[PDB]
């Protein structure tokens, strides 16, 4: 709060998480409706 | 491994907001900057090249 | 029930019958995620409470 609220690291993941772009590296992302199980309940 | 256009734009972004955030101060980077100088490290070098220099002194 | 009584007397009913369709749809959803058709016996008894 006080001090700096980022604290970037040598991780990558967490310093792409802080600055906004978390998803930005995935090629899709994660749904519901493609497990067969929530397709055979529908 | 891959480069996409999506790979290649969140990159240079993320450089971008990286350098921006740091010119105002909201980044503190002590791990990284401490770990890429490795102050061990310089140690560690200095010494090694303290003993290859004297190495080559001696051998005349 | 005695529930229905006490929650007269004591004023608010309308809480025991939003905690009641609160239940109701919990129940429901769970019917729906394994897959099930006849409602159980105390859905039904919820369903006549409310």
């Amino acid at each position: 709060s006080e001090k700096k609220p980022i604290k970037i690291s040598a991780d990558f993941n967490a310093k792409a998480k802080s600055l906004g772009l978390e998803s930005k590296f995935s090629n899709a992302t994660k749904t519901a409706l493609g497990d067969p199980d929530t397709e055979i309940r529908i | 491994n891959n480069v996409t256009l999506k790979n290649l734009t969140a990159f240079q972004l993320l450089s971008q907001r990286e350098n921006i955030c740091e010119l105002l101060n909201l980044v503190e980077s002590t791990e990284r900057h401490n770990s890429i100088i490795n102050p061990e490290r310089q140690r560690m070098s200095l010494e090694e090249m303290k003993k290859m220099l004297d190495a080559l002194k001696n051998e005349r | 029930g005695d529930d229905e009584i006490e929650n007269f007397r004591n004023g608010t009913p309308d809480k025991l019958v939003s905690d009641s369709l609160l239940k109701l749809k919990r129940l429901r959803k769970e019917r729906i995620l394994n897959k099930v058709l006849k409602p159980t016996t105390e859905e039904r008894e919820l369903y006549f409470k409310v």
